[PDB]
């Protein structure tokens, strides 16, 4: 059965404890606990030239790895070897990093597949503010979509159906009680 | 998110937030009340370098929310069956 | 107390028709900052991001490519700090 709303659901079809959610360990199988409880960071997944090590998974960008800092959480990035290019017949180009050199495909929204030999179109859809709702894949894009009460412009924002009346803002200013109109021109004192 | 589970900076700083109290949103936006800058700022909702001034105050704004349908969507009420 | 301030406390609104005015060359020590509702604060607590004089003038100017008052700390993202 589905999860009840003091629980937790996993990819794979599995239900958790709702406290074990963020506790620190991987209650869930596809590490769906911990996905993102430190702040601004990615766990096991990355942006299109990003890299990440084995300490806690944690991504961070390739040419920040061998900079002379450490960078992953046991500092696993600093080491910074070559050989692997040479085993590697991947298909574009390689970086020298610890663990014997790294291959990535091209920057440009494309991604290294099961292996570093293999390459995939990147996961647009993860990008943070990509879309004002919801985002689809397309061949070679992204499409975005809005609910029911809102209208689809600049493919990139939601806008509200003009069925409902202008939208208000309603503030306090201390002594009194303030409304406003959503762009700012007008404002009245209520009470 | 609901369960805590992804964790996304919208501001930071000293200069650009220094002391907010209320926020409510809408939209592409978020309008939050600070009592440094004595303000009602408005700022994007997954990322602002810079917020901005909807509003100016000679005192502290405390509170502050958005007045509109889809705010408040419909729903069933389970107690409508005789309270 | 409520003879000359921000409230407008009787009908005639008589408290506030008429009040007293600071007395100009006053002095804040050259310990201290002063603010432009004229009155005075340690340079301690000027960027600390919370309004120590309420007309918000200590945190006015923080980060115009600035630093520290020598005696304050610093925070690497955040904010100078009293000792
Ligand atoms: C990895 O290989 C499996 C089996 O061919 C395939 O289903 C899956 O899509 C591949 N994943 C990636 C990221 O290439
Ligand atoms: C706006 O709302 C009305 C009423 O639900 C609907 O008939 C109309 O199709 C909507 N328009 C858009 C552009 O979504
Ligand atoms: C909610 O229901 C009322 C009553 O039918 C309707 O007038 C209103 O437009 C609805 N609002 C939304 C957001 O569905
Ligand atoms: C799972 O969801 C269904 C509705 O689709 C029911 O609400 C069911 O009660 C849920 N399961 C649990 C454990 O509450
Ligand atoms: C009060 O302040 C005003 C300026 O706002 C004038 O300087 C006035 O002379 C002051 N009154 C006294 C008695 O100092
Ligand atoms: C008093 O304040 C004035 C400015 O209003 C001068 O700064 C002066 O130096 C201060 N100190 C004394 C002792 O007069
Ligand atoms: C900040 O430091 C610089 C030197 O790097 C200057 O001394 C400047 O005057 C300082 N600012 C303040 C407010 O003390
Ligand atoms: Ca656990
Ligand atoms: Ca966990
Ligand atoms: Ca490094
Ligand atoms: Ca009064
Ligand atoms: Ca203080
Ligand atoms: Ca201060
Ligand atoms: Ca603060």
């Amino acid at each position: 059965d589905t999860c009840g709303g003091h629980q937790f659901t996993c990819s794979n079809g599995q239900c958790i404890n709702q406290n074990w959610v963020c506790d620190g360990d991987d209650d869930c199988q596809d590490s769906g606990d911990e996905d993102g409880c430190e702040s601004n960071q990615r766990h096991h997944t990355c942006y299109p030239r990003e890299w990440a090590c084995p300490g806690s998974g944690r991504c961070i960008s390739m040419d920040k790895v061998c900079d002379g800092v450490p960078d992953c959480p046991e500092g696993e990035d600093e080491y910074c070897g070559t050989g692997l290019c040479s085993i590697l017949n991947c298909e574009y180009q390689c970086h020298q990093t610890p663990y014997g050199g790294e291959c990535f495909c091209p920057p440009g929204h494309i991604i290294n597949s099961n292996d570093s030999r293999t390459c995939i179109d990147f996961d647009d859809c993860q990008i943070w503010g990509i879309c004002d709702q919801k985002c689809e894949s397309r061949q070679g894009r992204h499409q975005c979509l809005c609910e029911e009460g809102y209208i689809l412009e600049r493919g990139q924002h939601c806008k509200s159906n003009d069925s409902f009346s202008a939208a208000s803002i309603i503030f306090s200013n201390g002594r009194d009680l303030l409304v406003g109109d959503l762009h700012g021109r007008n404002f009245r004192i209520l009470a | 998110t609901y369960d805590g589970i992804q964790r996304k900076t919208v501001a930071r700083g000293g200069s650009l937030v220094p002391h907010p109290f209320g926020i409510s949103l809408f939209e592409e936006h978020v309008f939050f009340t600070d009592w440094t800058k004595m303000a009602v700022m408005k700022a994007n909702k997954f990322t602002d370098t810079n917020p901005q001034v909807y509003h100016q105050s000679s005192l502290t704004p405390f509170g502050v929310t958005v007045y509109h349908a889809l705010r408040q969507p419909n729903a069933t009420n389970p107690c409508g069956n005789n309270n | 107390q409520w003879r000359c301030d921000k409230q407008n406390d009787c009908l005639d609104g008589s408290d506030e028709q008429n009040c007293p005015t600071r007395s100009p060359s006053s002095t804040c020590p050259p310990t201290s900052f002063t603010c432009d509702n004229h009155m005075c604060i340690p340079k301690e607590w000027v960027c600390d991001t919370d309004n120590d004089c309420s007309d918000g003038s200590d945190e006015k100017n923080c980060q115009a490519s600035g630093t520290c008052h020598p005696t304050q700390f610093r925070c690497p993202d955040h904010r100078c700090i009293s000792p």
